[PDB]
């Protein structure tokens, strides 16, 4: 939209109305008249529109009250309590603005934050914009955790998050004018090549894509509809109501030859009964014309019983050729409906093995974009945060998306190549006990009032635990980690020496020999300036394709790359990195995934903070200290970049507020 | 989440 | 509220298809087995129903009679009354074979004939020998 009002889309807030968050910080104004609402909420709008169109700077409560005009500007702690609620929490002054007011050296609380990635670094800068002491303890050797951008000479390639999903509403929206960004449209055309290296035509492209999109609505109805959604005391997943899906459409079809052939023998039988007549007709009016015949050769003169006997002999033969030529009627009015039949049969089969195949490539496309095999996903909830999607079109970043977790890095105590191995939180603080990754006999204790835990899900998912809790986290907390999904995903980038593709075409499909390996190299990716492609290993091919060779999988590219634009058109490419996600300890995974017996309540779960039990007996029960953030700790966005970054803002505001208090709820 |  | 439409999905099906871990290609073999059982059903009565064609050869054309038109005629003559008489205890109320057996006369006066002659040519008791057959 356009206005104050978009401003409030553009901050994924509803522009007439209070979200709960607000209703928390603000009760005396949603319990009250609904015209003050109208007023806050115009405050949080225009204030929201100060701030989003310049970004780069911050968005002072002074500076804030001058652009306000009256009836608005009249309260003045009304429009400061909605300025520091949204500064509070992160939706105005987040990322990386030039600070009008040099942050005072008065750091009071500390906090240490496990992990540099989007989530870490967004709390860390929020944090330390709030005036606390924030240290970042990071396992790796550079910041970003799963935004890994791959940089040798011109050759940039991303092996973590590549893309931006649009910016109606999204966080990124902002950091992209903050940050140098160069963003990338993605055009849609991609064009799937089978097997043998010939483009698949166009009849077949939209004619197996729109049975996809149709057996997914099917599983829907199936899921909703016919409450089809627990198997045998398990829950039941997409893959599965997929192929009972499909399973019922071939059975349709065999259910559909049937009942058509048997029209077919309902004609014949009934001709049958039709030439039976006709074949006993003919042969009793043999006789009857001999007879006849007969009493014509009886010359005249006759008495009267010969005449009658002529004549009626005559009548019955008339009678019985009536019979007869209607008969034959019939017989023609049935012997063009098997004529009809015949040439109207019905479908032979509901799904080809070539089109099956094509349908295969479909589907490792849904596998990428859940980073899982769909036996793994709920049918029930693995469609939830598509009512919260961004408006506009997907956009890749050209100059590596690690741009902007480096950027986010500037000013800031980050300890690399710490890993850390226990974290004790008690009544009274909290330590944090790490290592070197260089040398692991060099110990590190770290103590502070509150833990930041941005541990990827599949870190925290290690048995045996690579990091563990004193005390042990609780059941519900444990729970939640192993029923939620923590899926796999991975890349192989290709570099060489002259774009010998279609540089008009983004990216292009390869359609895969079996089921089993629909997703072993099924799309690639152009969208660098140097001969660049990027190829992606999805479903169950992603994690077996780990424990195969570097080589080996860059001869398995070339080979598709070659049946695709010739064997003398493709050279050996200069440079190759592939990625191995499942692999690597920091992150045991690409990214979440709402798991089958999982929902978005888990999500939930894992973003709320640990309290402590009393140190000593019967005294007051104490603060929180373990905080969590990250991709798996937000249920409306997991599984990406915005969705970490979200929850890094959240956590800060919620530590913020727990420890240097919320000033803003009067 | 299902991109394009 | 409804499947998409050309996809098929009732709860009946869906539980024959679930029912264990075979039951699919199980429902869907006996489909394939009852199709090709109807197909050589199908061949079977082909072939029967051609013989029959064949014995059909040349149809009825050279039993066929031809047409005589002929003008009715209201006079009833000796022998025309007899012809009646027989076609009668042969043909007794079917009007339309009688008048068709005369050849010279209409439905109708055929059925007023009946009662004209009634008496006299005991069509009482002639109808009562048609009834016994
Ligand atoms: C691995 C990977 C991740 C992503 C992608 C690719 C790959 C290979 N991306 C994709 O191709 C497609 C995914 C996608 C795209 C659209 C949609 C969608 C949804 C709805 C509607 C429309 C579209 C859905 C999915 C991709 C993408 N996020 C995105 O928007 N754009 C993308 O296009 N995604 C996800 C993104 O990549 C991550 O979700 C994000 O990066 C989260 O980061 P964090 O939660 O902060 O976590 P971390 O892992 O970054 O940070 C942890 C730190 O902990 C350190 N650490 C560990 N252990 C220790 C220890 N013991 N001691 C000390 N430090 C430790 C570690 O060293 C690291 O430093």
């Amino acid at each position: 939209p356009s206005g104050v009002e978009g401003a409030a889309f553009q901050s994924r807030l509803p522009h007439d109305r209070m979200t709960s968050q607000e209703a928390a910080c603000f009760p005396d104004i949603i319990s009250g008249p609904q015209q003050t609402q109208k007023v806050f909420l115009f405050i949080r709008n225009r204030t929201l529109q100060l701030w989003l169109d310049n970004p780069k700077i911050q968005l002072t409560f002074e500076a804030t009250l001058q652009q306000l005009e009256a009836p608005y500007n009249s309260d003045t702690v009304l429009v400061h309590r909605v300025h520091s609620y949204l500064e509070r929490h992160g939706l105005i002054n987040f990322g990386i603005y030039k600070r009008i007011k040099p942050l005072p050296t008065k750091k009071t609380g500390k906090v240490i934050i496990i992990g540099s990635g989007v989530s870490g670094l967004a709390a860390a800068r929020q944090l330390q914009s709030f005036g606390m002491d924030v240290t970042l303890l990071e396992a790796r050797d550079r910041v970003g955790g799963r935004v890994a951008t791959f940089r040798k000479g011109n050759y940039v390639a991303d092996l973590g998050a590549m893309v931006v999903t649009g910016l109606g509403g999204n966080p990124m929206a902002v950091v992209s004018k903050q940050v140098n960004m160069e963003l990338a449209k993605i055009k849609q055309k991609c064009p799937l090549y089978e097997a043998n290296g010939q483009a698949v035509p166009k009849e077949k492209d939209e004619m197996v894509e729109q049975e996809f999109n149709r057996l997914l609505e099917a599983t829907s109805y199936l899921s909703h509809q016919l409450d089809f959604n627990v198997l045998n005391n398990k829950p039941v997943s997409l893959g599965q109501a997929l192929e009972v899906v499909i399973q019922l459409q071939e059975k349709h079809v065999k259910d559909e030859q049937i009942e058509h052939w048997k029209k077919i023998v309902k004609t014949q039988e009934e001709l049958k009964e039709l030439l039976n007549k006709m074949v006993n007709l003919k042969e009793k009016i043999k006789e009857l014309h001999q007879q006849y015949k007969e009493a014509s050769e009886v010359k005249p003169p006759r008495d009267i019983t010969a005449e009658f006997l002529v004549k009626s002999k005559h009548r019955d033969l008339t009678a019985l050729c009536k019979e007869y030529d209607e008969l034959a009627e019939t017989q023609g009015k049935l012997e063009e409906k098997l004529q009809e039949l015949e040439a109207n049969p019905p479908s032979d089969v509901y799904l080809s093995s070539r089109d099956r195949q094509i349908l295969d490539w479909h589907f490792a496309n849904l596998e990428f974009a859940n980073a899982t095999p769909l036996s793994t996903l709920s049918l029930k909830h693995w469609d939830q945060d598509d009512d919260f999607e961004f408006t506009g079109s997907h956009l890749t970043v050209r100059n590596g998306y690690s741009c902007v977790p480096v950027a986010l890095a500037e000013g800031l105590d980050i300890k690399l190549n710490t890993a850390v191995r226990q974290v004790r939180y008690t009544a009274s603080g909290c330590e944090v006990i790490a290592v070197n990754t260089r040398s692991t006999s060099q110990t590190f204790i770290y103590k502070c009032d509150a833990v930041l835990c941005t541990l990827p899900l599949g870190v925290l998912k290690q048995q045996p635990p690579a990091v563990q809790f004193v005390p042990p986290l609780p059941e519900w907390k444990t729970s939640a980690v192993q029923r939620m999904g923590f899926g796999n995903l991975n890349k192989v980038v290709l570099c060489f020496d002259r774009v010998f593709w279609d540089p008009s075409v983004n990216l292009f499909g390869h359609v895969g020999s079996t089921t089993a390996s629909r997703g072993e190299l099924f799309l690639f990716w152009n969208l660098y300036k140097a001969p660049i492609l990027l190829a992606l290993v999805a479903g169950e091919a992603a994690g077996i394709m780990e424990n195969i060779s570097d080589d080996v999988i860059v001869g398995r590219c070339l080979a598709i790359l070659k049946g695709i634009f010739g064997s003398s058109a493709v050279p050996q490419p200069k440079e190759t990195v592939v990625s191995r996600w499942r692999a690597d300890p920091w992150a045991r995974g690409s990214y979440s995934y709402v798991a089958a017996g999982s929902s978005g309540n888990d999500y939930d779960l894992m973003a709320q903070p640990i309290t402590p039990g009393p140190s000593i007996p019967g005294a007051p029960q104490p603060i929180p200290r373990l905080f969590f953030a990250g991709e798996h700790t937000i249920r409306n966005y997991p599984a990406t970049v915005h969705g970490a970054l979200l929850s890094g803002l959240r956590e800060a505001g919620r530590i913020a507020d727990q420890f240097l208090g919320a000033m803003y709820t009067l | 989440p299902r991109s394009f | 509220r409804k499947p998409p439409k050309g996809m098929f999905l009732s709860q009946e099906d869906v539980e024959a298809v679930s029912a264990n871990a075979t039951a699919a290609t199980t429902v869907l073999r006996q489909l394939d087995m009852e199709l090709v059982s109807v197909k050589r059903q199908i061949q079977n009565i082909k072939q029967t129903n051609s013989a029959l064609k064949e014995k059909l050869d040349g149809g009825i054309e050279p039993y066929r009679l031809p047409e005589v038109i002929q003008k009715c005629n209201a006079r009833w003559t000796t022998e025309e009354q007899l012809l009646a008489v027989q076609a009668i205890r042969k043909y007794g109320r079917d009007f339309q074979a009688i008048s068709d057996v005369i050849g010279n006369k209409s439905v109708v006066q055929v059925k007023n004939f009946f009662v004209n002659y009634r008496r006299r040519f005991n069509i009482d008791e002639v109808l009562q020998e048609w009834e016994a057959e």
